[PDB]
């Protein structure tokens, strides 16, 4: 929840779970990527299309 | 004879040749397709009774 505020995002995608429910399940071994890119592609990094 | 027709229909789908779809068109929009035609072969098939 504090990750919904105090950094406006410009794109906030929650693929395959709902992004408000994630704070009540535990998972397994949690993967954080970074890199930069320029502002057209960021919607071309989706599952499925190329 | 019946049975061996039913191969040769959509049931909604582009086309009704696996490989046709397969090489025309990317996976995941494909898989749709392909889950047309498999849930009509496999009424097709239920129909054994």
């Amino acid at each position: 929840s504090v990750l919904y505020n105090s950094a406006s995002f410009s794109t906030f995608k929650c693929y395959g779970v709902s992004p408000t429910k994630l704070n009540d399940l535990c998972f397994t071994n949690v993967y954080a990527d970074s890199f930069v890119i320029r502002g057209d592609e960021v919607r071309q990094i989706a599952p499925g299309q190329t | 004879n019946t049975l061996v027709k039913q191969l040769s229909s959509n049931f909604g789908a582009i086309s009704s040749v696996l490989n046709d779809i397969l090489s025309r068109l990317d996976p995941p929009e494909a898989e749709v397709q392909i889950d047309r035609l498999i849930t009509g072969r496999l009424q097709s098939l239920q129909t054994v009774t």
